[PDB]
C-alpha cells in the first residue's frame, strides 16, 4: 500500500531520482489541505452505520428480489453478508481517503472481488448501486456546512468521488 | 511500510476497524512535520553534488587503504570511485525520500533489507558507509526540525551498520 | 488499548524494532491534540451531572413505554431510572477517558466489549442508548476541537450500537 | 501495557470516578513538556549500537571471566546473545520513556528474566553491571547541551535513570 | 446442519467410520419421532394465516408504540405491518422445517445466524418477536409430541433472542 | 466422559467381570424412566435464558460489590464473562442429567475451575450463590405440572440437585 | 449434504414455502419403511470387507494387467491405496442409504474423483467394474431372505443400486 | 467412546450448544433398544461359558494346526489352549458391553485399538477369531433386535480383522 | 527412497547448506560397501530360481495346511502356488535392490509400505513371509560383507512382518 | 529424489526384474570412479563464495540495466535475492554431482522456476547468463590438475555440465 | 552438531527407525577417515604457535592499518594482537576438532553461529580472517586426505565469511 | 547429543583447549574397535522383533497381574503402548551404542520418563523388569560367537550394559 507520500517516492525511486521542486511543492499543497481531508474522514467515519443501514434499505425496496425468499440477500447469513459487505467497502474507501491514495482500496478491496461474486452469484451490479447510494450520503455529509469552518473542499469532494467509483466499477 | 499514514491505515485493517481519532492525531503529527521535513529534502537535494563527493572524500581520508587495494570491492580506479560514489549516493537519496514520507519506511524497502548480505559478499566494510553518514550529518547545515529528522534517517542508518 | 503512544509502542515492539521519526510523529499529534482533549474532559465533567440527568430524561420522553412496562429491564420505578442514569453516566465517564487518552481504547476495553451480550442477555435496546449519545452531542455546548473529538467518541458508542 | 494517560485512566475507573482536576493538570504537564521527552528517545535510539558495543566492551575488560572459554559469553552463539540482550533491555527502556510509565518494561521485558538467567547460569550480576554503564552512556547523550534548545530536562533525566535501575533490580 | 441423520452421518465421516448401531439408533430415534413432528408441521401450516395474523396483534397490545413511532423500524403504516407479518411468518415456516427436519439445523442456517446484525442495524427490538413466539406456543392448539417438539423450536428461537 | 451404561461398563472391565444383574437392572430401571429425564433436559435448556438471567440478576442485587466500579463483575467485559460462566455451568449439568453421569461435568467444567477463579480473583463463593439460584429455578421448572403427563419425577430431582451442588461445592 | 428430510426442507425455503400436504405424505410413508433401509445400512456394513475383498480379487483376476509390474495397482502402496478407494466407495454409498439422499455421495467422494483418476493414471473404467461388483454383492446381501421379516425391499433396493450407479458414471 | 449417549454429548459440546430435539431423538432410539439390548446381554452372559468352549472348539476344528504347532502363539499345550479361550471370552464379554452400552465404544476402547499391532508381535492369527466370532453369531440363540444388534458387533469385530 | 547418497543429500537441503565433510565421508562409506551390495546382488540373481522355489516349499514344509485348505488365500491349488512363489521373488527381488542402492529405500517404498493391510485383507500370514525369508538367508551362500549386507536386509523384511 | 542407483532400480521395478549384468557393471564402474566424483564436490563447494559473487560481479558488468535504478536487481533486498539464487542453483548443481542424477535439481529447483520468474518480472535469461558464468569456473575449478592424483575427469566434467545447462535450459 | 555419527542417528530418530545398513555405512565413512582425521589434527597442533603468529602477520602485513589505527577494533597496540592471535587461535582450534569430529558441527556451534553480528558489532572486517585462513591452508605442510579435509574445514570457514 | 568424538571436543571447548595426543589416541583406539561396535548394533537391530516380544512375553509371564483385567497392559490398546515403549527404549539403546554416548539415550528418551510412567500410572519398576530383560537377550545376541570373526567384545558389552542400565534406573 502507498500513502501520497510514498506514492511519490516510489515513482521516483524507479527512475533513481530525487523529488523535483515542482514534486515536492505539489505535497506541499496537500499537506496544507490535510484539515479537510481529516474531516472527511472523521465525518463519513462517524456516520458509517448510517450510511450503511439507508443504503441497503433503500436498495431493497429499489430491488425487491433481492431479499425475495431465494433472492441473493434472502436469509439473515446472507443479509449480514450482504450489510457486512457494504460496510467493508466503506471501510476500505475512508482507508484511501486518508491515505490520499487508492492503493489500500484496490489491493485489498477490491482486487478479485468481481470474480468472487460471480462465483457466488451475488449481483455485482446491485452492489454498485448500493455502493453509489453510499456515495451519495457519504458526500452530502462531507459537503455539509453546519458545524465546521467554512472553506472549499470541491477537490476533495472529487477525490473521494472517485474512490467510491473505483469500488463500482470494481464489481460491474 | 514505515510511515505515519501506512501504519495507521495497516493497524487499523489488521483490526478490521475503520480509522478513529487515534489515527486522525497519527496524520496530525505527520502533516505538522510534513513542512519541515518536505523543506529539509529540497535543501539536502540542491547540496547533494557537494555532498557526496564531500563524504566520499572523508572515507577515503579516514580509511586510505579504499583508493590503493586493487580488488574489486576497493576505490583504487575510476570503476570503483564511481560504485562508492553511487552508493554514497543512494544513502543520500534514501535519507530525501524518508523525509518525503516522513518515516525510515523507502530506506528500509529499499536499502537496509538486504544490505548485510551484499555488503557480505562482495566484502563491502560497513564502517566506509558509517563515516560517509556522519560526514553528511555533520555537512548538511540544516537546522531545527529539518536537522532533528534528518539526522534520525542518518543515525538509523549508521545503526542498521553497526 | 487504542491510543496513540501505546499503539506506537505496541507496533514498534511487535516489529523488534526501535521507537523512529514514525512514532515520534504519532506521539506529536497525540501531545498536540491532548491540549483540546483534556480540556474537553474537564468542561465534561463540570457538566455531568445536568448531562446525564439531563439525558435520562430526555430518553424516558422520547421512549415513554420505558417508564410504563413492568420488567427488570424497564424504568416503570426508581431502582430501574437509576440504573438507567448510571449506564449513561458509565458513558460519558468512558467520553472523558478517551478524550484523556486520546483514543477509544478506555471506552473499548470497559464498555464497547461484551456490551451486545449484555443488552441482549438483559433485554435493553440500544435505541435508549444511542438517543443519550445523541442528547449529549447537542447538549455538552464544546467548541473548535473539543467538540470535534468528544463527538467523534459519542458518534463511536453509536455506532457501536448500530 | 500503560501509557501515561491510560494508567491514571485505568486507576480512575477502578473507582468508577472521573479524573480530578489536580490529575488532570498533571498530566497538561507531561503534555507540556513532551518536546524533551521526545528528543530523549530520538537521542537515546540514534545511539543504540554505541551504547551497547561500548557498555559490553567495557564490561568484558571489565570481567574477563565473561569471555575467557568456558565463561557465559564465550563462543560467537553466546556472545551474540548477550550483545542482543543489552540491546533488548535498552529498547524496552526507550518505550517506557515513550510512554511515560514502565509497564510495558515491567511486562515484555523484566518480568521473569532473573528466573530466565538463573536457570541458564547467566550471572545477573554482571548483566546489571552492562545495564548501568548504559545508563550512564544514555544520560550523558540525552543531558548534552550541544545542537539542542537549551532547558530543564533533570525530572526527565531521573525518570530514565530509574527505568535503567528497574532493570539493574529485575536482573540483580 | 443439525438433524439426527444428517449429525450422524457427518460424525461417522468425520471419523472415517461406516455406520453402526449408534448411528441406526438415532435414525430409530428421528424415524420414531417424524410421525408426530410430520403431523405437527401439517397442522401449523394449515392455521398459519390464524396464527402469524393472531401472533402480530399480540405483539402490538403488548408493545404498541410499534403501531404510533413514525419510524421504517416500527409498523405505523401498512408497509411496516407487512414487514411484521412477514418476519412473524418466517418463524413459524422455520419452525415447521424444524419439526419436518428433527433439528434445530433449517432455523440455525436459515434465520438465526446472522440475525444479530439485522436486529442491530435495522433497529428491530427482539422482544417483540419473542412475545410473538409466546403467542403461538400457547394458540397452535398442538398436543403431545408434537406440542412438546414444536415447543421446544420455539423456545430454542426465544433463547437465541435472548 | 462416561454415561450412565459405560460408567458400569469400565467399572467392570476393571474387574474382568460381564455387569452383575444389580447392574444390568439399574440401568434397566434408567431406560425404563428415561422419558422423564428427556423431558427435564428439554425443560430446563428451554429455560435457559430465563434461569441464568434470573439468577445473576438475584445475585447482583443480593451482591452489589460485584457490579460496582472495581468489583469482578464490573465492565462490560467482566460481566459478559461472568454470565458466560453461569450459561456454561448450566450447560454442563444439563449435560450430566442427559448422560446419567456426572462425568462430564467433572471432567470438562468443574475439574480446575477453583484454581481459576483464584488466580483471576473470582470470588468462588458468589459464583456457588449464583449457581444455587440457578438450582431451584431448574428444579421448579423440572416440577412443573402443567403441560406433562403427569407423574413422579422425585427422584430425577434429587439427581439434579446432586449435579448442581457439584458445582456448588467446586468453587466454593 | 442432506438428508431426505432437509433435501426438502432447503428446496422449500428457496421458495419460501411450507412443505404441501401431498409432500408431507411422502415423507410420512418413507418414514413407514424406514427400517428396510436401516436393514440395508446394517447388512451392507456388516459385510464391507467381504464386499470389498471380493470384489477386488475378482476385478485383479481379470484386469492381470493391473497388478503386473508397471500395473496401476502394483507395489504394496498401490494396492493398499486401491483397496481403500473400494472401501472409501462403498462407505459413502451406505451413507447416501442411510440419509436417503445421495449428496454426502456426490460432494464428498465423486466430486472431482474423475479428474483425480485422470491425473495420476488410474484408469476409471476399471475402477467402475470394481464398484459394479460391489454392487451386485451388497443388492444380493440386501435382498438375502434369510434371518429377516419377509416384506418388499424393491423400491429400496433400486435406490441403493442408483447411488452404486452415481459411482461408476463418475469414474467412467 | 462411541455410544448414543456420549456421542450426542459430545458434538453438542464441541459446538458449545446447548442439547435439544436432535440429541433427545438420539436418547429415544438409545432407550428404545437398549429395552432388548440389555437382555440380549443378559443371555449371553448365562450362555457365556457354552458359547466361548464351542467357539474355540470351533477355531481347532477349522484350523487344527494350532492345537499341534509348539510355538508360544499357539494352543498345543494346557497354556495355549487357556489364552484362547481367555481371549475368546473378551470378545464375548465385549459384545455384551457394546449391547449394554448400545454402541462399539467399549470394544473399540479396550480390544480393537491396537489389536493389529498384537496379532502381528505376537504372531497371532486374526483369521482364528473371525471363526470364533462366526460361532457365537450361530449359536447365541437371540432372536428379533437382540440378535441383530448382536450380530452387528460380531461383525464389526470380524470386519476389523480383515 | 532411504540410501546413504539420497540421505546425504536430503539432510544438507533441509538444512539450506551444500554438501560438507561428512556428507562426503557418508559416500565414502556408501562406496566402500558398494563393492559386498553389488557382488551379493549379482550373486542372489543368478541363484534367484533354487532360491525362490526352495523357499516356497521351506513355508510349506513349516505350515502344511497352506497346501490343503481351500481358501484363494492359500497354495493348495497351482494358483495359490504361483501366487506365492510370485511374492516370495518380489521379496528377494527387493533385496537385490536394497543391496544395489546400499538402503532399505526401495523395500520400503514398493514393498512395505501397506503389506499390513494387504496382508489382513487377503488373510495372508506374515509368518509364511517370515520363513520364506529365513530359508533365503540359510541359502544364499554369500559370505563376508556381502551375507552380511544382505542378511540385513533379509532381517529388515522379516521385523517389518513381526 | 534418486541417486544414480535408486534411478536404476525405479526403472527395474516398472518392468518387475532385477538389475542385468550390463546394469551392475555400469554402476560399478560409478562406484570406481566415485573418488573424482567427490573431489568435484569438494573442489565446487570449497569455492562457492567466489563462484557466486565473481558471476554475480560479471553478469551485472555485462548487463549495467539490471543494476541500474528500475532493475530486476535494483535496491537491496532484490539483489539479495538475485545472489541467493545464485548460490541456491549452485548448491543444487553439487546435489545433483553427488547423487549422479538430477532429479534432485529438476524437482526441488528447476520446476516452476520460469512460471516464478514470470510472475515476478524477474529475467529469467539473465539468470541463464549466471548459471554459465558459474559453470565455466566451477568447471575450471574441478579441472584444475594442482594437488591431487592426476587422472582423466573428462566424462565428470562433462556430466557437471550437464546439470548447469539444465538449469539454464529451464529458466531460458 | 553436524557429525557422521551424530546426524545417521538424528535422521534415523526423525523418522522413529531403528538404524539400518545406511547409517551403518555412515559410521564406516567416518571411522574410516578417522584415521586421517586424527594425524592432521595433531600435526595442526603440533605447529599451532607458528601457524597462529604465521597467520597473524600475513594478515597485518596485507592490511598495514590494522597495526596503525588507534581503535579497539585493530591490533596497533599488544591488546589488539592478543585479541587477534587469540581470534586466529580460535578458529584453527575449531578446525582441529572438526578434524577430530569429522565434521563442521564443532565450527558451527561454537564460532560461526553469531559471527556476524559480532563482526558488525565491533567493526572486525571478515576479510581479515579470511587471509588468515588462506596462510594457515597455504602453510600447514599436510598432505593426502588430511590435507583435503582440513583445507575443506578452512575454506568452510572462509565460505561462512563471505 | 553427542557422539564419543563430540563429547571430547565439548569439554576440551569449555576449556579453551586443543585435544591432547593421549585424548586423540584414546578416540583412535575407539576407531580400531568400531567393527565391533557395529555389529553389535546390527545385531540387536536384525533381531529388534524377537528381542521385544521374547522380553514382553517373559514379563507378562513373570508378572500375570500386568495382563490381568485391570492390569497396567490389559485392553489392546494399552498392551500395544506397552510394546511400543520396549521397542523405543531398545531403539535409543541402540542409538547409544552407534554414537558411543549415552546423551541421545538420556535426553530424547530417559529425560522425564519416570514422570510420566508416574502421571500415567504405570509401574516403572515392571518396565524396568522388561528393559532388564531385554539387556540379557541382546547381550547374548551380541557376544554370539556364531557367523563372526573370533575376538574379545568384553568392553562393548559393559558399554551396552550400562546403557540398559541407565534406562532401567531412569523408570524405577
Ligand atoms: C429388504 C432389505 C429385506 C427386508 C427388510 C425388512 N426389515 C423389516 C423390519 C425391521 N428391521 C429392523 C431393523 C433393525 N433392528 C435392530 O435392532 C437393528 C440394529 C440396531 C436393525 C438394523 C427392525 C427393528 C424391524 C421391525 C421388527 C421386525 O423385525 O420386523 C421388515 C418389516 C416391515 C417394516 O418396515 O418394519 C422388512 C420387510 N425383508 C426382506 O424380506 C428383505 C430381503
Amino acid at each position: 500500500m502507498f500513502d501520497a507520500f510514498t506514492k511519490v517516492v516510489s515513482q521516483a525511486d524507479t527512475r533513481g531520482e530525487m523529488l523535483s521542486t515542482a514534486q515536492i511543492d505539489a505535497l506541499s499543497q496537500m499537506v496544507a489541505e490535510s484539515n479537510k481531508r481529516l474531516d472527511a474522514v472523521n465525518r463519513i467515519t462517524s456516520n458509517a452505520s448510517t450510511i450503511v443501514s439507508n443504503a441497503a434499505r433503500s436498495l431493497f425496496a429499489e430491488q425487491p428480489q433481492l431479499i425475495a425468499p431465494g433472492g441473493n440477500a434472502y436469509t439473515s447469513r446472507r443479509m449480514a453478508a450482504c450489510l457486512r459487505d457494504m460496510e467493508i467497502i466503506l471501510r476500505y474507501v475512508t482507508y484511501a481517503v486518508f491515505a490520499g491514495d487508492a492503493s489500500v482500496l484496490e489491493d485489498r478491496c477490491l482486487n478479485g472481488l468481481r470474480e468472487t461474486y460471480l462465483a457466488l452469484g451475488t449481483p455485482g451490479s446491485s452492489v454498485a448501486v448500493g455502493v453509489g447510494k453510499m456515495k451519495e450520503a457519504a458526500l452530502a455529509i462531507v459537503n455539509d456546512p453546519a458545524g465546521i469552518t467554512p472553506g472549499d473542499c470541491s477537490a476533495l469532494a472529487s477525490e473521494i468521488a472517485s474512490y467510491f467509483d473505483r469500488a463500482c466499477a470494481a464489481v460491474s | 511500510m514505515k510511515t505515519p499514514l501506512t501504519e495507521a491505515v495497516s493497524i487499523a485493517d489488521s483490526q478490521g476497524r475503520f480509522l478513529s481519532s487515534t489515527e486522525i492525531q497519527v496524520a496530525f503529527g505527520r502533516f505538522r512535520q510534513a513542512k519541515a521535513g518536505l523543506e529539509a529534502a529540497k535543501a539536502l537535494t540542491s547540496k547533494a553534488d557537494s555532498l557526496i563527493s564531500g563524504a566520499a572524500q572523508a572515507v577515503y581520508n579516514k580509511f586510505p587503504y579504499t583508493t590503493q587495494m586493487q580488488g574489486p570491492n576497493y576505490a583504487a580506479d575510476q570503476r570503483g570511485k564511481d560504485k562508492c560514489a553511487r552508493d554514497i549516493g543512494y544513502y543520500l537519496r534514501m535519507v530525501t525520500y524518508c523525509l518525503i514520507a516522513g518515516g525510515t519506511g523507502p530506506m528500509d524497502e529499499y536499502l537496509i533489507a538486504g544490505i548485510d548480505e551484499i555488503n557480505r559478499t562482495f566484502e563491502l566494510s560497513p564502517s566506509w558507509y558509517i563515516e560517509a553518514l556522519k560526514y553528511i550529518k555533520a555537512n548538511h547545515g540544516l537546522s531545527g526540525d529539518a536537522a532533528t529528522e534528518a539526522n534520525s534517517y542518518l543515525d538509523y542508518a549508521i545503526n542498521a551498520l553497526s
